[PDB]
């Protein structure tokens, strides 16, 4: 009567210590890049993905495409991993530092912190050092991409101070007895690649949107057939106060920047709160995929 | 890992015993717990168990009707688990009558704190409502204890009686004169963006259309005068930022068949619901559109 | 525990381990043995009453 459980083994000479580090990360949801039956332990976690040349939505793009299971049981010599299936209830740690309650939407984020903490005692090896996915509410997973995306969007005039206290501002928030901090995208006053990317085709999509929406809603009016239509270029007129092929890839391009930006306008809740155990250590959750 | 493990017959759970009848058995003893039939083991709906203050569980000891958690910026009481028909004072849908009968029930102190923390944010109601499912069954104390039930079917303890969704007459919408076999519920709110007031209304729609852009292509044609609003008020009131016009969750399905109009009496306050009776709660997040 | 009625607070189940500990505590009294009483006890003489 067992259940469909993913095995994964340790190659190094694990401690009795470190394997008693290891047994309190029971309901801990760690990230599968593949569906193997047999895996590495080099690929159980964030730090397969771990790139100090990149940035941190690239990692939240490929948190989309992986298999989140979670640790049914650790012993000697090999560790038991269960594949969630959406509809029964699994129990979640609380491995993120946000507080719970009942019914909150669950999702899955990369972890802002990473390295020294005076909390980030993680399972670590002579060069593999185990990092957990953040699991944080919905809102407060919007308000953290929003927080961060408009601090990418001041990383050109950081010299100013009027933008230096608004990154201050931004960088903190308060939530539910959460006193939270991030970290800045921007270090050494040069910004990573991928917000670049993101502040990139957000910038593009919204001056191709200033751009062409003029001409297609003026063109729109003597096919127009609903008031809709005609009193949204009023607006237009209001804000406001070519070869064809280039026409055609001015809008091919504009729907490219709108597809590499699914990956932050949207997320999709993964679990959901039933029950919260007392001290909000762990809670049991159904599942929701 | 031979031929007779493979060709071994599946598993069946009642042929069994339960677990702790094969462990006293080994050792013989015998309890005063009766342990050869052990309840609640073949219930496939997912359920669980939430508090609330005795003020809201009026219209609430029938069996059956939709709870939706409704923050609160405070510390101590920041969630609150209300129904959907404490909702009713709030929907611009709902008529005087309806509504002057269902807030001549919720007179108690927790009602009103309520219906003022929905009216006091500076965001819309999909922003601070969260939705649970729908209850099962009550305690009835002074601090009564629901049951909620988060997927699947509603039914009692032994499975002897089918709960059955109950949903206000106002709030009900229905798009085609022919139901099919099946037609999905969801969960509309769409938001009238006037002047006076943001105050918007809850439907509840049972349509047979599952893809959700062949149902928000219809959700236009349908709201149009609200999406006119939402623009009115963007080019009348400029630096203000209004947003999401209409959100759709998923709530669930039903059989589109044992939909039948019917009434709840509680306090002798007859109020005219939509019954669904056999409504398998499937949630989803707040979808918004425009 | 005892069973509570119906919504109030159950009883959880409860595993609590203790450890006794043990102290030490040596005792000594010494004594003194006279040079004359040792050389007078284990060495012989002359054989005088």
């Amino acid at each position: 009567a067992m259940e469909a459980n993913i095995f994964c083994t340790f190659d190094h000479k694990l401690s009795i210590a470190d394997v008693g580090k290891l047994t309190k990360l029971v309901a801990a949801v760690v990230p599968i890049p593949q569906r193997l039956h047999l895996i590495k332990h080099y690929q159980l976690g964030l730090h397969q993905f771990v790139d100090h040349t990149r940035g941190y939505v690239r990692l939240r793009g490929l948190l989309r495409n992986m298999t989140l299971t979670l640790m049914r049981r650790v012993e000697g010599n090999q560790i038991l991993l269960h594949v969630p299936t959406h509809g029964l209830l699994y129990t979640v740690l609380n491995t993120g530092p946000v507080t719970w309650e009942k019914g909150d939407a669950l999702c899955v984020l990369p972890p802002l912190f990473h390295g020294p903490l005076a909390r980030e005692n993680l399972l670590t090896l002579g060069q593999w050092e185990l990092v957990l996915p953040w699991i944080v509410p919905m809102p407060l997973a919007l308000e953290i991409n929003q927080r961060l995306l408009i601090m990418g969007l001041f990383s050109l005039d950081r010299s100013y101070e009027e933008v230096k206290a608004a990154v201050q501002q931004l960088q903190t928030i308060t939530f539910r007895d959460a006193t939270f901090t991030i970290p800045d995208p921007v270090i050494d006053q040069h910004l990573l690649i991928d917000m670049k990317t993101a502040c990139l085709s957000m910038s593009m999509v919204a001056n191709l949107a200033s751009e062409l929406t003029m001409t297609y809603v003026r063109k729109l009016a003597l096919e127009d057939s609903s008031m809709l239509l005609v009193k949204c270029q009023e607006l237009l007129m209001r804000l406001d106060r070519v070869s064809p092929d280039d026409e055609i890839a001015r809008l091919s391009a504009l729907f490219v920047m709108l597809r590499q930006l699914d990956d932050l306008i949207r997320e999709q809740v993964v679990f959901t709160v039933c029950d919260v155990s007392p001290d909000n250590k762990s809670a049991t959750c159904i599942f929701k995929g | 890992m031979d031929a007779r493990a493979v060709a071994k017959r599946p598993r069946d759970p009642a042929d069994e015993d339960n677990e702790l009848v094969t462990a006293l058995k080994a050792k013989r003893e015998v309890n005063t717990i009766s342990v050869r039939y052990l309840y609640h083991a073949d219930h496939q709906a997912l359920t669980a168990r939430f508090f609330v203050p005795e003020g809201l569980v009026e219209f609430e000891a029938q069996p059956g009707a939709l709870l939706i958690r409704m923050e609160t910026g405070c510390d101590s009481p920041r969630h609150l688990y209300i129904s959907l028909y404490l909702l009713g004072i709030r929907a611009s849908n709902v008529s005087a009558s309806t509504r002057c009968l269902l807030e001549s029930v919720y007179t108690a102190s927790a009602a009103r704190a309520a219906l003022q923390w929905l009216d006091l944010g500076p965001h819309l109601l999909h922003r601070r409502l969260e939705t649970l499912g729908c209850v099962k069954t009550v305690s009835l104390g002074i601090t009564s204890l629901l049951t909620c039930v988060m997927r699947g079917y509603l039914y009692n303890t032994l499975k002897t009686e089918v709960f059955a969704l109950m949903i206000p007459k106002d709030m009900y919408l229905t798009w085609e004169e022919t139901r099919g076999r099946l037609q999905y519920v969801y969960l509309i709110i769409v938001y009238d963006y006037d002047g006076p007031e943001t105050r918007p209304g809850i439907y509840v729609l049972t349509s047979s259309i599952a893809h959700w852009q062949t149902l928000v292509d219809v959700a236009r044609g349908k709201f149009a005068r609200e999406r006119c609003s939402f623009v009115n008020r963007r080019i009348t009131r400029p630096r203000q930022i209004p947003l999401c016009t209409g959100v759709i969750q998923k709530l669930g399905w039903c059989l589109a068949d044992d939909i039948h109009t019917s009434f709840l009496v509680h306090k002798e306050l007859k109020l005219s619901v939509v019954r669904l009776d056999n409504f398998s709660v499937e949630l989803g997040d707040f979808r918004e559109f425009v | 525990r005892v069973a509570s009625g119906a919504g109030l607070p159950t009883s959880r189940q409860t595993t609590i381990m203790v450890t006794k500990y043990s102290e030490k505590s040596p005792i000594t009294i010494p004594f003194e043995l006279s040079a004359a009483c040792l050389t007078y006890l284990r060495e012989t003489f002359e054989g005088t009453i």
